[PDB]
């Protein structure tokens, strides 16, 4: 029982996994295992979906989060978001399931029966937390198929049947990207956009061939860094900035993903390009948009002149200008005029809402749209009650992307705490007093005093 | 003298498993019938005759929405004794009359005096200064001024709170309709000395987690601690310097900081009690009259003030005909409060 | 109190035929109005345009009466406005409009008179709940 | 020693009496401005059309309120979630209609307040101490951000963010209880548990620490004299008040490691206040509290009301009369 | 220690679960059969599904009287065919 | 308005800079106990 006490190891029993952290070789394992455990969910859960899905009813009204993550990637739809296939669904849960097996099996091979430390067996293998050059070496490998993974995506887009394109002529299609944006003003110009209202930062990418494109040069960046850090070692500058420990290599991680999931938690409840709303119902803005549309043509078609209409405020009943001048449309959607989606834009001309083709251009359609997103609005209860939190029951609803995104931030939260955590820790244990202070050498007392 | 009073002593206070005491023939029945009458309540009892609410899991109600719940309006303040002139000894209507609302609080009113006794008389046999005891009167202080004082000054129990957790919620949403009870300083003090007692907690218990002596050389700094050593197993100087540079004043006195995390929740408890006896009498801390004054002659003037009284108004309406059945409320469709649209 | 076949007695048509639906009925035409119609219809209003709700007082002053079972499954496969003047398949979910509104892809004619005596019952449950509104909760 | 090396060793320096530090000279500047801002504004500011409907709040002290009813007030409902920076503005004069100090405050306090964390465990640092004293300080710090950042953003409006005021504070937490049923909502619940466990779990170790003081002073002195600062010795008995305690409940009911003691009062308040911050963090997402509205049916299907039927009726009243110009449409969706 | 066994001691002897093995489940099954024989009902006056309401009225039977409470209650409890 | 706004611009610039050349220039050995980290 090599280090699989207290007494051996130091940690007690439910800081069990730090007995680890110099066992390569059941360390391995562990990660072996956990990404079984990873791969399982995929497909378990694509399976569960697609046994509870029936395909009349719209994916959001139905409680899943994988098939439309597949859907969108062009696989078993058609115009409108239509489900023509399933079959692909099955495919995509069954290898992922299978493949778990495999993981599963590396995973607890390594732990409980192979070398436990790498180092003795394989040099190549073996590495030294505190070895600069291995960490770099094993950190561009990964790099290298991050950025593989990020081509796979491209070669999907452009070769193997294209993605689904909310924004397609049409209503809303799969589509082969055949001129992806490589304007580098472009795809790195998203990332100095301002994160607020009417900007959005990288969450306000709208259209395919940018997202597209921006994977390609995502794909190179990767490769090439990969590259950089098999043939390199870290530089002076650097050396002296870090700490070089494997708790302080866990806790650098810890803080990117909590910035990462704080990031997904915002895509996934702003954009609905990548995210679209044929799949995951409307967006919060979305809806509120919707329903404003709703009542204005109601009342147009029973007379009114929207116009004109002045609200008990003295602000637009319907439409007023936002603080930039734009037609947008009033009450207490004001707040959301930035928001842009296929069904409200014909509807645009360039001060905004156009008047003339409110009162002449609105396609049944387009009403159609508007009354089915203002009655999914992402609003529910924890029991999925759908509607505001006065409603009754009846509406067995949540909205996926109130799930994804709750879900998200939650995560995302905890691993900042981890990441503070560790990275205190791990500056700590470097520096020789992460178990308390020496009482014969506490530093206060030599100290002058404040005062 | 070792006559049966003495003998019954020694048997009383004998080192077991769970100690007894002569406080414990009060705490021991009071404590046990509260929390019995509880969830015999609250899993097999309705309030349809007295709120008409269904209150059981044997009627569908979860943890949740269970109760049990107070008596209806026109018991006034019935003790409802099981044998008093309302139930007459009938189990079954006592049940159906709210009999056991003033059950769990009556035994309870006497276990919280019974744990309190026992407080005592557990210090005085080990050695110790009452403190515990003395710290415990203030949820004794809470219990009584919103459980007891409260409906006491109002018509009935009906008005007191009902024993469950969506119970305690509407009871939360009725003092700010009725009493405005978030603009009380009273309450205002309770909440300083409840959320500053939450804060003394945490930032005690780090910074002694985090200014520990190394005792030890395992990473889990746990077992380093010997309850009969004579050192601090934490750095009172290093934990002084380090608040006097972040914060620019710490704790230097041990003894203080402990007598401060008593004083600090314990009084903030004993001030909302004052306010809720305030409540009692319908004495509120409702509004401000200047800011009505201006604001009836004023109509461009708007504060938060204003718009929460408005908040109070939809409350009120649009709560009372089903909270207060037995008033007989009817408010037709175009006397209820409303803004626009909603 | 009970739900009794009087509760479960409602107008087949105009002429005053009455049918008696079974609870099977009812409590299927509850389920396929939850799946179909409740994101609009929940407790009997209608979300997208509050003026016109589910009650039967006002289904029996639409053109034609929709007050009775032949009526409501006839707007469920061609709905009209009010006063019949208009057809609206385009923008309300139908039998005629199934390819546009997926869900009612799969209603048989059963499943609509599920649905419209569930319409027809609800109210005589609920009194003034049914397409009263939030007033009512 | 050229100039910027003692720059560096004055700002990370332990010898100042407040220790500035990296996180300090962020901390420093925006704290400032956020105070000097907040004051200004309080007393002097003119009213402020929070909703966007042209319909002015008043929140300073000139201006007709006192301490209980002032406010910064939250920045324009048409300005959405627009940065809103003084120069942005045609004029003062439009900034301040607009509500733009709201926006000026929240941001550098925010930003001050996060380097006040880094600045915590930077001086735990410098000192030799363990870490983790900002982890606790997390708790109340995610708060913040719940009410006045995150909130914001998934209602789409700084306009709903929490008001810089006492009455602000509780017309926030009503419209809350209107939109999202929080007192229904676990992580609220757990939220309470957290802060009524920590004030109860904080008279408790007050109440048996001061319970077993050792004797060390005369009965006509403070009994505080009886400690000294720096001393060696603990200054109450552990063993005694664990022998008290352990008999008031039960023997394992009772901690006598000091450690693990004084962890689990770090561990319950702050555990419990991050399911706070959590809870308003995702009812901004508009994942609500437990509705169980006419959850109850009889035999017939009559709705047979309980106290979650009650609330609603509390929930309507007060989401019927919010912001009661602001809306057209009989949704209340954002 | 007080003198009384250990718990973890009584916990894994074979006599303990002899003996519970048999009386926990006969408690379970002795509460699940006072719901099903519908005595709970009776005992505790609690409405069953179809006894809240008359089948055409719609008012609470709620008390109104605090000395006639008893025969309030049984006269709606007769008020119900 | 716009001489405001090249004034924030380089006063926040300013602070950053020093934040992160602070923490660039050999933190880590800015400990009481163990300087070698590196
Ligand atoms: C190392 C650390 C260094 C720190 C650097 C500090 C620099 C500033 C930090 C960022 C501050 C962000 C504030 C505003 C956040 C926001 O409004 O976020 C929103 C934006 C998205 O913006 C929205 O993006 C939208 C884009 O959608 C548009 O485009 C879409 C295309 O499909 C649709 O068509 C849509 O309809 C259309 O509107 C619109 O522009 C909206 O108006 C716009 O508001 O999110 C985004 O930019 C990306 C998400 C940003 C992260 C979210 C912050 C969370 C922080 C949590 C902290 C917790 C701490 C706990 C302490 C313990
Ligand atoms: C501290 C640590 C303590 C530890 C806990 C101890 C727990 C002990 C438990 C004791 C419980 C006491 C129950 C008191 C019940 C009560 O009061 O019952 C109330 C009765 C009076 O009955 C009420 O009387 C009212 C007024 O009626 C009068 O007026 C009517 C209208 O005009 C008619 O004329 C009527 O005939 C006439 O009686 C209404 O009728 C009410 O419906 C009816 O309930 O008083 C009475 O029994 C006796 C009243 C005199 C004694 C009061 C002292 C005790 C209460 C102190 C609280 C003060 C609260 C005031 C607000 C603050
Ligand atoms: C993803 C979660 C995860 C993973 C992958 C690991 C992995 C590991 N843990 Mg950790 N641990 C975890 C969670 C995890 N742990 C949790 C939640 C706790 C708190 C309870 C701990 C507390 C803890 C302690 C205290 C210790 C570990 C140790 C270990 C290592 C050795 C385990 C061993 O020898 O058991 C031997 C156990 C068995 C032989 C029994 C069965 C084990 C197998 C793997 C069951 C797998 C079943 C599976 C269905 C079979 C699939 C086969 C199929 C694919 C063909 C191993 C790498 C030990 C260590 O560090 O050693 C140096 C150690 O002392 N862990
Ligand atoms: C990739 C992420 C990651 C990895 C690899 C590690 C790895 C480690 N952590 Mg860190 N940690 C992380 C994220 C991570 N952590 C996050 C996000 C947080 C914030 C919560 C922490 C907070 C943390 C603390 C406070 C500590 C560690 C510690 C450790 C070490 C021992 C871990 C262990 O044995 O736990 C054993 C696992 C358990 C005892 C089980 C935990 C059970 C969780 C709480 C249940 C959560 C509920 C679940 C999500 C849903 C309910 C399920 C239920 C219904 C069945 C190990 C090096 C310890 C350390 O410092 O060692 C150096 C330590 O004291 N971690
Ligand atoms: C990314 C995470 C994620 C998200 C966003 C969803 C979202 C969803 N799931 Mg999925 N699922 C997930 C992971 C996720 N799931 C995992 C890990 C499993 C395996 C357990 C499943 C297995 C699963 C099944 C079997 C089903 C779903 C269903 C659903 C839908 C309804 C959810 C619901 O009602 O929850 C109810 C809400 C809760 C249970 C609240 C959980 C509270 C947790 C315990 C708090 C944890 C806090 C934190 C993690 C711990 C911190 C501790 C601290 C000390 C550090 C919704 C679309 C349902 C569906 O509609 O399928 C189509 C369904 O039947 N899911
Ligand atoms: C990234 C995960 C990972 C890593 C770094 C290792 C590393 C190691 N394994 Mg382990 N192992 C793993 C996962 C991993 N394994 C998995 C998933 C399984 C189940 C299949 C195993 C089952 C296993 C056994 C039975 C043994 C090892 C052994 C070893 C050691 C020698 C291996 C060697 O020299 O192969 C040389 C390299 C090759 C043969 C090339 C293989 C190319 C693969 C099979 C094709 C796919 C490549 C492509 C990148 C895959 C993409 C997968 C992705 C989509 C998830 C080495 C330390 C040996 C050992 O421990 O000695 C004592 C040993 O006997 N492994
Ligand atoms: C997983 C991804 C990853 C990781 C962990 C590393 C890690 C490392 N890189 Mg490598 N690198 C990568 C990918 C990665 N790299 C890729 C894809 C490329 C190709 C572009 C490179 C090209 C590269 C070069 C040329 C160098 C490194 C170097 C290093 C080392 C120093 C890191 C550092 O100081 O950052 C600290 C970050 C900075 C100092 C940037 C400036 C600070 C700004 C102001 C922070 C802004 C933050 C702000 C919130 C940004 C938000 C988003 C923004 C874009 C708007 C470190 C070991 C250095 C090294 O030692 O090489 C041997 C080095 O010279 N990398
Ligand atoms: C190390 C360790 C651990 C961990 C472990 C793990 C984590 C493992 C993993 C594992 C895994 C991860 C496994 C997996 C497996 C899998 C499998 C076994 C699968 C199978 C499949 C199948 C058989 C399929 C089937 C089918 C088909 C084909 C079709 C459809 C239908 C169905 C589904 C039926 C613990 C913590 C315990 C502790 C101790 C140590
Ligand atoms: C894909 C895609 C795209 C693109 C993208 C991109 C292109 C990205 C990039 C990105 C990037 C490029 C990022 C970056 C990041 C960075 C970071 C995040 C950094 C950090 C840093 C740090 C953290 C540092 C720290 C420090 C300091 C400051 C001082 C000294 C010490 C230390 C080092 C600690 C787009 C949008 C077009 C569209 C969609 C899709
Ligand atoms: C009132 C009254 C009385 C009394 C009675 C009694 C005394 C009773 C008792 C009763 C009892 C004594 C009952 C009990 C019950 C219990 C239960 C019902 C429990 C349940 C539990 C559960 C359900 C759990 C859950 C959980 C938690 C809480 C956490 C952890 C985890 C778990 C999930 C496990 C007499 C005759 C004198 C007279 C008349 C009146
Ligand atoms: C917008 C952000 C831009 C970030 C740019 C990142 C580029 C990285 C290059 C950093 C430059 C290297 O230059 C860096 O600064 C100065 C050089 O005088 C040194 O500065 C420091 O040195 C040592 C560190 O041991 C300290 O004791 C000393 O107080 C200080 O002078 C750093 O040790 C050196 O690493
Ligand atoms: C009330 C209890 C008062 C104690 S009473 C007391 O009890 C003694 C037993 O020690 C007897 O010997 C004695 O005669 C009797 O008066
Ligand atoms: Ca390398
Ligand atoms: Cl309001
Ligand atoms: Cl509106
Ligand atoms: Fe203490």
């Amino acid at each position: 029982a090599t280090n699989r006490d207290q007494e051996s190891s130091g940690f007690a029993w439910w800081a069990g996994n730090a007995r680890l952290i110099n066992l390569s070789g059941k360390l391995l394992g562990a990660h072996v295992a956990h990404a079984g455990l990873i791969v399982f969910w995929a497909g378990a859960m694509t399976l569960f979906e697609l046994a509870h899905f029936i395909p009349e009813k719209p994916m959001y009204e139905q409680g899943l989060i994988l098939i439309p993550h597949i859907a969108t990637l062009g696989w078993g739809v058609g115009p409108g978001g239509e489900v023509v296939d399933t079959f692909p669904f099955f495919v995509v849960g069954v290898v992922h399931l299978i493949s778990s097996a495999v993981l599963g099996f590396g995973g607890v091979y390594h732990a409980i029966r192979g070398p436990e430390t790498l180092e003795e067996y394989s040099s190549f293998f073996g590495y030294d937390w505190k070895d600069k050059n291995k960490m770099t070496t094993i950190l561009g490998f990964h790099l290298i198929v991050l950025g593989i993974g990020a081509l796979l995506l491209v070669a999907k887009a452009m070769f193997f049947g294209g993605l689904y394109d909310t924004w397609a002529p049409g209503g809303g299609d799969v589509r082969v990207i055949t001129n992806p944006t490589l304007d580098p003003r472009v795809i790195f110009g998203y990332l100095l956009k301002s994160p607020f209202g009417g900007e959005g930062w990288i969450v306000s990418v709208n259209n395919l061939e940018d997202v597209v494109g921006g994977h390609i040069w995502i794909g190179l960046i990767c490769i090439a860094g990969g590259i950089w850090h098999i043939l390199t070692t870290p530089f002076g500058w650097a050396r002296r900035a870090f700490i070089w420990s494997g708790e302080a290599y866990l806790s650098y991680s810890l803080g990117a993903l909590s910035m990462m999931g704080f990031i997904a938690t915002c895509f996934v409840w702003f954009n609905n390009t990548v995210y679209p709303s044929e799949f995951y119902g409307p967006t919060g803005p979305e809806a509120s948009q919707a329903q404003a549309m709703t009542f204005l043509i109601r009342d147009q078609k029973l007379g009114a002149n929207v116009g004109s209409a002045q609200g008990p405020t003295g602000l637009g009943k319907y439409l007023m200008r936002s603080p930039t001048g734009e037609i947008i449309f009033g009450g207490e959607t004001m707040r959301f005029w930035d928001f842009r989606g296929p069904w409200l834009e014909p509807l645009r001309g360039p001060n905004g809402l156009d008047l003339n083709k409110i009162k002449n251009d609105i396609q049944p359609w387009q009403e159609r749209r508007a009354a089915e997103y203002m009655t999914h609005a992402p609003l529910g209860s924890l029991n999925s009650v759908g509607g505001v939190a006065t409603e009754i029951n009846s509406v067995n609803f949540v909205s996926p992307r109130s799930w994804l995104a709750t879900s998200h931030f939650v995560l995302a939260f905890f691993f900042l705490v981890g990441h503070l955590w560790h990275a205190g820790r791990a500056r700590a244990a470097a520096a020789g007093f992460e178990k308390g202070i020496d009482r014969e050498s506490e530093p206060v007392l030599s100290m002058p005093s404040l005062d | 003298e070792r006559g049966w009073f003495d003998i019954l002593d020694d048997w009383l206070k004998r080192d077991r498993f769970v100690f007894v005491g002569w406080s414990g023939i009060l705490l021991f029945p009071c404590a046990y019938l509260a929390l019995g009458g509880w969830l015999t309540g609250t899993t097999f009892v309705t309030s349809w005759y007295t709120h008409g609410l269904a209150s059981s899991y044997l009627e569908g109600c979860n943890f949740l929405t269970v109760a049990v719940s107070t008596p209806a309006n026109s018991m006034g303040h019935s003790l409802l004794l099981l044998w008093g002139p309302e139930a007459q000894g009938d189990f079954t209507r006592w049940c159906q009359l709210g009999g056991l609302w003033t059950f769990i609080a009556l035994h309870g009113a006497f276990g919280l005096i019974g744990f309190m006794l026992r407080q005592f008389e557990i210090a005085r046999l080990v050695g110790v200064r009452p403190y515990n005891a003395i710290a415990f009167s203030a949820p004794i202080a809470v219990f009584v001024s919103v459980f007891l004082i409260y409906p006491l000054g109002q018509s009935s129990w009906f008005f007191a709170p009902s024993f469950g957790v969506a119970a305690i919620f509407r009871f939360l949403l009725f003092f700010q309709g009725f009493h405005n009870w978030t603009l009380n300083p009273f309450h205002m003090m309770g909440v300083a000395g409840v959320l500053g007692g939450a804060l003394l907690c945490a930032i005690h218990g780090a910074t002694v987690e985090n200014t520990l002596f190394q005792d030890g050389e395992g990473a889990s700094t746990f077992r380093a601690f010997n309850p009969t050593q004579a050192e601090e197993t934490y750095s009172m100087v290093t934990a002084n310097r380090f608040w006097s540079q972040i914060f620019g004043i710490a704790f230097s006195n041990k003894r203080w900081l402990h007598f401060f995390m008593l004083f600090v929740p314990v009084t903030g408890l004993w001030m909302s009690a004052i306010g809720v006896v305030g409540l009692a009498l319908n004495l509120r801390s409702y509004d401000f009259i200047s800011q009505e004054i201006r604001a009836a002659e004023d109509p461009e003037f708007e504060t938060f003030y204003t718009k929460n009284l408005l908040l109070n108004e939809g409350i009120r309406a649009w709560m009372a005909p089903q909270d207060q059945p037995h008033e007989n409320f009817v408010f037709p469709e175009e006397v209820l409060p409303r803004g626009n649209a909603l | 109190a009970e739900l009794t076949p009087e509760v479960l007695t409602v107008p087949l048509n105009s002429e005053g035929k009455t049918i008696t639906l079974t609870e099977k009925q009812y409590l299927e035409g509850k389920r396929l109005f939850q799946y179909a119609c409740a994101s609009c219809h929940v407790g009997g209003i209608t979300k997208t345009n509050p003026s016109l709700d589910l009650r039967t007082e006002t289904l029996a002053l639409a053109t034609p009466p929709r007050d009775n079972i032949e009526g409501l499954v006839d707007y469920m496969k061609n709905p009209t406005t009010y006063d019949g003047e208009q057809e609206i398949a385009e923008v309300h979910p139908s039998l005629r409009s199934a390819d546009i509104f997926p869900k009612m892809r799969n209603l048989t004619e059963k499943d609509l008179v599920a649905i419209a005596g569930h319409i027809l019952v609800e109210p005589k449950i609920l009194g003034d709940k049914w397409g009263g509104g939030k007033v009512y909760y | 020693a050229n100039l910027w090396e003692r720059f560096c060793n004055w700002v990370t320096s332990t010898d100042n009496r407040l220790y500035v530090g990296w996180f300090g000279v962020i901390m420093i500047p925006t704290l400032l401005a956020a105070t000097i801002c907040f004051v200004i504004a309080f007393i002097a500011a003119p009213p402020v059309d929070i909703d966007g409907i042209r319909e002015p709040v008043s929140g300073s002290l000139l201006y007709g309120n006192n301490i209980i009813t002032g406010a910064v007030v939250p920045s324009s409902n048409a300005i959405g979630l627009h940065f809103y920076p003084i120069w942005e503005a045609a004029s003062l004069d439009e900034w301040l209609y607009n509500g733009g100090p709201y926006q000026l405050i929240i941001f550098h306090f925010l930003l001050g307040a996060s380097c006040y964390m880094g600045r915590q465990w930077e001086l735990s640092y410098r000192l030799g101490m363990r870490p983790w004293i900002c982890v606790a300080y997390s708790a109340p710090l995610a708060s913040a951000f719940a009410v006045f950042l995150i909130y914001p953003i998934g209602q789409g409006s700084f306009s709903d963010g929490m008001p810089l005021g006492i009455s602000g504070t509780f017309n926030f937490m009503i419209v809350f209880q209107a939109e999202h049923n929080i007192l229904m909502h676990p992580f609220h619940q757990l939220g309470v548990a957290g802060v009524f466990g920590g004030a109860l779990f904080c008279a408790m170790h007050g109440s048996l620490v001061t319970s077993s003081l050792i004797r060390e002073t005369t009965e006509t002195e403070s009994a505080n004299y009886g400690y000294k600062f720096g001393q060696e010795e603990e200054t109450y008995n552990i063993v005694a008040a664990h022998g008290y305690f352990g008999r008031l409940i039960f023997q394992y009911a009772s901690f006598n490691n000091s450690r693990s003691l004084h962890f689990f009062l770090a561990a319950w308040p702050v555990v419990g206040v991050w399911f706070a911050a959590l809870g308003i963090s995702t009812m901004a997402f508009n994942l609500n509290g437990f509705n169980f509205n006419h959850s109850v049916i009889d035999a017939k299907g009559n709705v047979i009301n309980t106290w979650a039927d009650i609330i609603n009726r509390a929930n309507l009243g007060m989401e019927v009369m919010h912001e009661r110009n602001a809306h057209n449409f009989p949704l209340d969706l954002a | 220690t007080t003198g009384e066994r250990p718990f973890s001691d009584i916990i894994t002897s074979v006599r303990y679960w002899v003996i519970h093995s048999i009386t926990i489940p006969a408690l379970f099954i002795a509460g699940w059969l006072f719901v099903s024989t519908g005595l709970a009902y009776d005992v505790f006056g609690t409405p069953r599904p179809d006894s809240y309401y008359a089948q055409e009225q719609r008012s609470i039977p709620l008390v109104t009287d605090r000395f006639e409470a008893k025969q309030q209650v049984e006269t709606f409890l007769e008020q119900l065919k | 308005m716009e001489t405001l706004k090249i004034t924030v611009y380089i006063v926040v610039t300013f602070f950053v800079l020093l934040f992160v050349f602070g923490f660039l220039s050999g933190d880590p050995a800015r400990n009481p106990k163990r300087k070698d980290l590196e």
